[PDB]
């Protein structure tokens, strides 16, 4: 059953590691489980329901222990599919992966906690919550979209901060005496931040009509400047998704790769100028196909087609001229 | 070595038909046509761009020796080969099936003779499992 | 008058079922009607206006019964236009449609209620409000746009939740003692959720300056992370609408369909390899026209044009070479 | 000086009617003026500053009357530039324009008011504020963008309304007894609307922990559904602006127009089948240039180029075949 | 070491003036420094921490003095890289730059303040904060995006203002008597502005059920109209960034420039019709490459290719016709 | 009238060379070529699409009479020519300058002989102000 | 049956002119050209991929028998034909008017002879209402 | 001057082969082909619109003299050449390296003879630092 064993091992590795479809459902389950623990912790804080919260939390934590331990061991076993993790040394290197190290250490620390330990339990719960990512994908995506719009976010922050400072100062001037809310410029700054973000507690609000007019005038644009980052990032995310959907179809990374591997094999077997030159050529084509993944490839295709057709027309001209001479 | 430099000079003279030390694209095209197949203008211009280290359209003999000095391991071309094999690794398990491998070699990109793919299945398949690996394979090519 | 009868029946079916233009106006009317009922129910809750609210609601409910009954019977009668619903069995199957079943059962339940029944009346009113969709179109559209951006929404939720947890914890630490609002970490979590969403009741707000500084620092990014989903989904919706408008014009689904039907007829009449293979080919063209509906078709068109042109140029080269030899 | 007189008249008509550049500055001035009046009216309401507000408002109103009267008469005079408004009857028809009628009637009503008249003054001020549009451009733009996204706005409203109703009902159930805020389901509906819009007065908020948990769970998605329309419309507006900028350059409406005018003149002079057919053809080209104004024209251009090149290649094939036969 | 000296001078000029990569890190540092000073000023306002805040602020201000002075002198020295600023007169002109003047004058004013001077210190701190831009880049970007969408923002403002006025008036009518919040129409306007922006202090909110219904009806659309500008500007910013990313690759500004410089040199050396006309032609091509930077260039490329191919086909037709005659 | 129908029949017979009452595109192309200009395939396909009222590629004589019955006023073609003129009215004042008018007539779209544009300046310029109007001009063509 | 296999073998031998059991694209092109129509490279290659179940460019006799084994009902081709007819059902009522039907057959897609569309009107019009149905019709083709 | 006008008239007569004072595109094409380089229809048409100040496709002598009245300083072409040089100034320091300068002149845009680039290096190197400037240089060309 070695074939069936290998099939099962590959399926387990795929579901535990990067999944594609219904495999994600499993993760959801475990995620909910760990999420549940987190929620129960919060409930343990309320003294009204602390007893029942802790009673459920103990068994939920032990269940988390069992699930995470079995998942970790299954992941270690299923790491054999990839070549880089084979045998004692290979699987030891696999356990050397940062997230596998995090998983094993959190498992052991939680086990020890089972054997004021509550704070450690809460910290471990949040630690597993953050480890749920397992790849940094969310952070990578957010950082990419933010850095792409770094100039826009910076200008939004700069102008919004200037608006906040100026509006807070003017309202403070208009409300310094006739209102205890704006006793100090720090209070006015707190008010300005709370309003321009549109949180608006109501603990501080202008009461003098001059202050009200100034606050109206400034918030009317400050709220927009403060809401700008949300819109900028949302539009950036949507455009990134749309372009990913469009680029999902082209699949123009195939021929350069085959050429690259063939040329590398030929040059390796050579051991000459043509072989090495062609290897460099094929690597060049490989990476030049890697980069664009966009409409620049299409413009390159138009340029190639047009220049080729022009060359064929020049050949036509030569042929017709020579025929006329004949 | 002395014989190594002598054979490089012989190869350059066969290549640089002019003999002035300034190899041109047309000489590459002619000698390659002698080798059997036809190179394109864009192909040759990319070749000259890759080999040239001065920016005048011609390569001097010291530059030719320098580009010959780069070995497979020295060039550090590992990443490109691994990522290409992963691109072919439709399953991504670290191994590539023999059927798909042969189909790709003999039917995709630069059509490759059955002899070369036979040599691949021979040398690369140390374990003979059909699901031939490409990581250890590129390691031994590097070595 | 059978021709006029059939024309009227088709018009009724079109207006009752999927309409296009001014037919929608009728739906608006009925929608308003049912909506009005819902509103009156709410007004019946206010004890100040309960008497008049119920007095109007009785007649409005009877009117709703009349309208829905006549509409249901007219829909059943007009279902004859489509072939699938003809005769006793056909119309019985039409009534088997899930939304027709819902309509008939809600009608029957409401009439029975007419003959603490108020709660059943409210539930039936909301039931007809939800049934007003009649197709799931709104749910389908929302699900499509959400699933398209599933990664973006998930990263937004993950980072926003981490920001919520961290900000609530830090403000709780900075306000645990000197403020009764943040008595328990659950209270701090409630505060964090209310502010980061920018609802900001003001029932809980930081009062210690350390707490105020921490809340400012964290909300300044938390509000953006919490507003992200709205922007992401809005941009996704707008882009989907724009691409739908663009794709509305191409109309490149005609010739493949004609080829498919013709080849299917030919293969049916065959009862051979050529006809069956051409039927498969025409089906292939049909589906391959079905899929893209986007610029990928245009890139395919460029590829086809370029390859055909190259073939013609090769033919030209052969002709000119042979003429030179001639 | 009739030439200079006509130049000045055309300049006045352009600045008063649809302007392009710095002409708009003038409008801003007058707009500010009328806007100022509106503001003063509000200030007249505050009894603390009623006296000074009214004292300034009388002068500002007389100034508004002077400015609007002189502007109206200058507009009537400058209407002579267009052919449709020439002479007694032409200028009478020009005054028949709906906005000119509104302007003259508001001017007359205001002067009469000058000779509880305050309410009429406020209504006239808001009337001139709305008339400031003079074309319906803002309403036309908003309606266009809304109707383009009608499906998306409708689904957003439907799902957000369902979320509002359900969340309000559940919070009402969880807070009916232990909180006087949610005394009646109408109060819960008011709370739900105020929170899901993120206005969050704080007059009503959940206080029971079950109510708080339910409110958190529901608002977390309700706020997004309620903010959706803003994002959808913002993205639609931005995309419309971007496509307008792109389409501003093509200017492919020239040759069809020239052909249309030439063919119309030829057909008029004919008084034959060729002339009328060409007139219809040129009108067809005119409208077909009118419609696309988008990338569909570009795809049509690709199709035309490809089919023409195919025809030339077929001619090539015929020529080479005949030469071979020769 | 003059070569190394010049390399260091150019590196210093690049990092101080427009930087590209890690140079920005330095700016961040200095920015934080100045920002820190600003924050300390706010802390000096709180009487609870005034002493420590001032004690740290004096040191931080002296540190800012040192850093800005050394930076200014290094910038003046490194200005030698550019040709326009060489020698006494060149560097004097460089100091004539508006931001260099601002820097030197703020440095001197701060030095003097070191030797109620607190207000001057705060104003100087905000002055350096604003001078941190050093180029107007943020203002330029915001103005560009706003002016591009001027029509959209104006319609949003107009419709939102009408909604604000109408909703405030109706709620005032429905709440004038039974609520002291809406004592005067100015109070109702303040309420309407605070709610439609979704700030929602809660200091004023409708309490009569008629007022609550009217407020619900109007805010349901007013909040969207008020949030529109944020979404419009966010989408505009995202689209601008996307188009900048796309246009970053084409790099089609090279050949026209080389032609322009070559033709200018030829015309200068001429001292004739051909050279001057070619100089004008090359300038024309230069600016015509400058303008599009968009897809209009691509449509021009398609037009050029198609017309060229058509010309080649006409030559083909002439050749084949003459061969047939031959 | 009887003579009107007779001349329409003569025109159709000259057009419909086949004489079966089913006029084809090639006949129109040939007769127009006789008239002097060469019609294109797309031009003729749009022509047949516009004139045809049945959808079979040919027009019967009654259809030809029906399309001939449409006069300038009856066709209600006012909006199209007005909007075209506004498109040309670069100033938008309701009048078009003689220089630009002649330039467009003789250089844009279908280049038009100097005689036709001379006739335009002769007839349309009732006031002779150079800023020749187009609304009254199109109105008198409608009448 | 034995005769069924014999006739399939005769058809394959007519198709596979080589006789080695490896039918190629050129053989399909030549035989179809004999049948009357000229097939394109894209057409023939797509034919080959659709028929092929191995991935070598040739089809053996067992594969040919397997593809012949699929009948109209077995292929489950219903959805495609129903949706195509709906695409043609410009009214969407479930019936297609005779005029539009004949126009589409004789003027759209693959040009179909008047005989085939005559057979359609004959067989599909069980009720003879002119508004021929495409559901019972496809039901009877499936059966 | 009188001799200036005489030589300008001689140049115009050489250009305007017709001699009617209406220089056409074909005349420029032919005379400049005699000068050596092959024009394009777009090239010569752009030339004509750039030189034309009436809008009829032909240039009269007064227009030719007027366009020649624009000297290097008068044309105010400073900004264009400055921005072009900045476009080449990949470092942006205000000076362009000699190697890159020569490479661009002899390998980019219009292929410029080695003599012209030699003249550039000769005249522009007032300081002879290799990092030739393009501001003082363009300043003396302006002067
Ligand atoms: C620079 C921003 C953000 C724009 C443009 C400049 C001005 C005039 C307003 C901003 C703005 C609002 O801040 C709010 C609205 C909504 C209606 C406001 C009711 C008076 C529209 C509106 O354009
Ligand atoms: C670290 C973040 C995310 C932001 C952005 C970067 C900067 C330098 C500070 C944070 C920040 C505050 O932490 C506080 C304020 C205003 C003070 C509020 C009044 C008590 C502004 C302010 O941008
Ligand atoms: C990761 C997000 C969401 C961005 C980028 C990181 C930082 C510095 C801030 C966020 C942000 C705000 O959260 C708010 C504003 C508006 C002005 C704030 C006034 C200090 C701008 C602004 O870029
Ligand atoms: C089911 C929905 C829609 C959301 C998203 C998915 C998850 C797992 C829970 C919901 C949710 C809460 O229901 C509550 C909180 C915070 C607790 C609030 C403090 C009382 C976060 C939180 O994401
Ligand atoms: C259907 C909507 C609107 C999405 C998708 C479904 C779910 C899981 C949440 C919505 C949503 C939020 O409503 C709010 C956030 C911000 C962080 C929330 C903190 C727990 C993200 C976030 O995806
Ligand atoms: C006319 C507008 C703009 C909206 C949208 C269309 C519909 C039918 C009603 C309006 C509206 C309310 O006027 C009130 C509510 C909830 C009641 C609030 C609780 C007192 C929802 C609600 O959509
Ligand atoms: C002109 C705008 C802004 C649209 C379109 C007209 C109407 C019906 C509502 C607006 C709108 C909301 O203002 C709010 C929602 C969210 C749910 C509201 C709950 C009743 C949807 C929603 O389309």
């Amino acid at each position: 059953r070695n074939a069936f064993y290998r099939k099962l091992q590959n399926f387990l590795y795929n579901v535990l590691e990067r999944p594609r479809g219904w495999a994600f459902i499993y993760h959801a389950y475990v995620f909910l489980l760990v999420f549940s623990c987190l929620v129960l912790s919060v409930f343990s804080t309320i003294k009204e329901y602390e007893k029942s919260s802790e009673g459920a939390l103990y068994i939920l934590e032990i269940v988390t222990i069992v699930v995470f331990g079995v998942e970790y061991f299954v992941r270690i076993w299923a790491a054999g599919c990839c070549c880089r993790y084979r045998g004692w040394r290979g699987r030891l290197k696999f356990a050397r992966k940062p997230f596998c190290v995090i998983d094993i250490m959190v498992l052991i620390a939680s086990i020890a906690v089972l054997a004021s330990a509550l704070r450690s339990l809460r910290f471990l719960q949040i630690l597993r919550m953050i480890r749920m990512d397992r790849r940094g994908g969310t952070w990578k995506l957010l950082g990419s979209v933010v850095y792409a719009h770094s100039k826009e976010l910076v200008t939004a922050w700069y102008i919004g901060f200037l608006c906040l400072i100026l509006a807070s100062f003017l309202v403070y001037l208009a409300e310094k005496g006739e209102n205890d809310h704006f006793d100090t410029y720090a209070d006015a700054l707190w008010w300005g931040l709370i309003t321009l973000t549109t949180i608006g507690y109501g603990d501080k609000y202008p009461q003098t009509w001059n202050g009200r007019l100034l606050a109206a005038t400034f918030t009317l644009i400050g709220v927009s400047f403060f809401a700008l980052p949300a819109g900028i990032l949302g539009s950036g995310f949507a455009l990134k998704v749309q372009e990913q959907h469009r680029q999902k179809h082209f699949e123009k990374r195939r021929n350069p790769a085959a050429g690259l591997i063939q040329s590398a094999w030929r040059f390796y077997a050579t051991n000459r100028a043509v072989c090495v030159m062609r290897f460099l050529v094929s690597k060049r084509k490989f990476k030049e196909s890697l980069r664009p993944y966009d409409v620049m490839d299409v413009i390159e295709q138009y340029s190639a087609g047009h220049l080729d057709m022009l060359s064929r027309i020049k050949s036509l001209q030569s042929r017709v001229d020579q025929i006329v001479g004949r | 070595t002395e014989e190594q430099i002598a054979e490089f000079k012989e190869a350059f003279s066969l290549f640089d038909k002019d003999g002035d030390g300034t190899i041109t694209t047309k000489e590459l095209g002619t000698v390659m046509r002698s080798l059997g197949q036809n190179p394109t203008e864009a192909e040759l211009q990319d070749m000259i761009n890759e080999v040239d280290a001065d920016g005048n359209g011609t390569i001097d003999f010291p530059e030719f020796l320098t580009m010959m000095a780069r070995k497979m391991k020295d060039t550090d071309s590992e990443e490109e080969i691994r990522e290409a094999f992963r691109v072919f690794d439709k399953d991504g398990n670290g191994y590539i099936s023999a059927a798909e491998l042969r189909h790709v070699m003999t039917n995709l990109g630069e059509k490759l003779t059955d002899e070369e793919v036979d040599e691949m299945i021979r040398e690369a398949d140390i374990d003979g499992d059909g699901q031939v690996n490409y990581e250890e394979f590129v390691q031994m090519m590097t070595a």
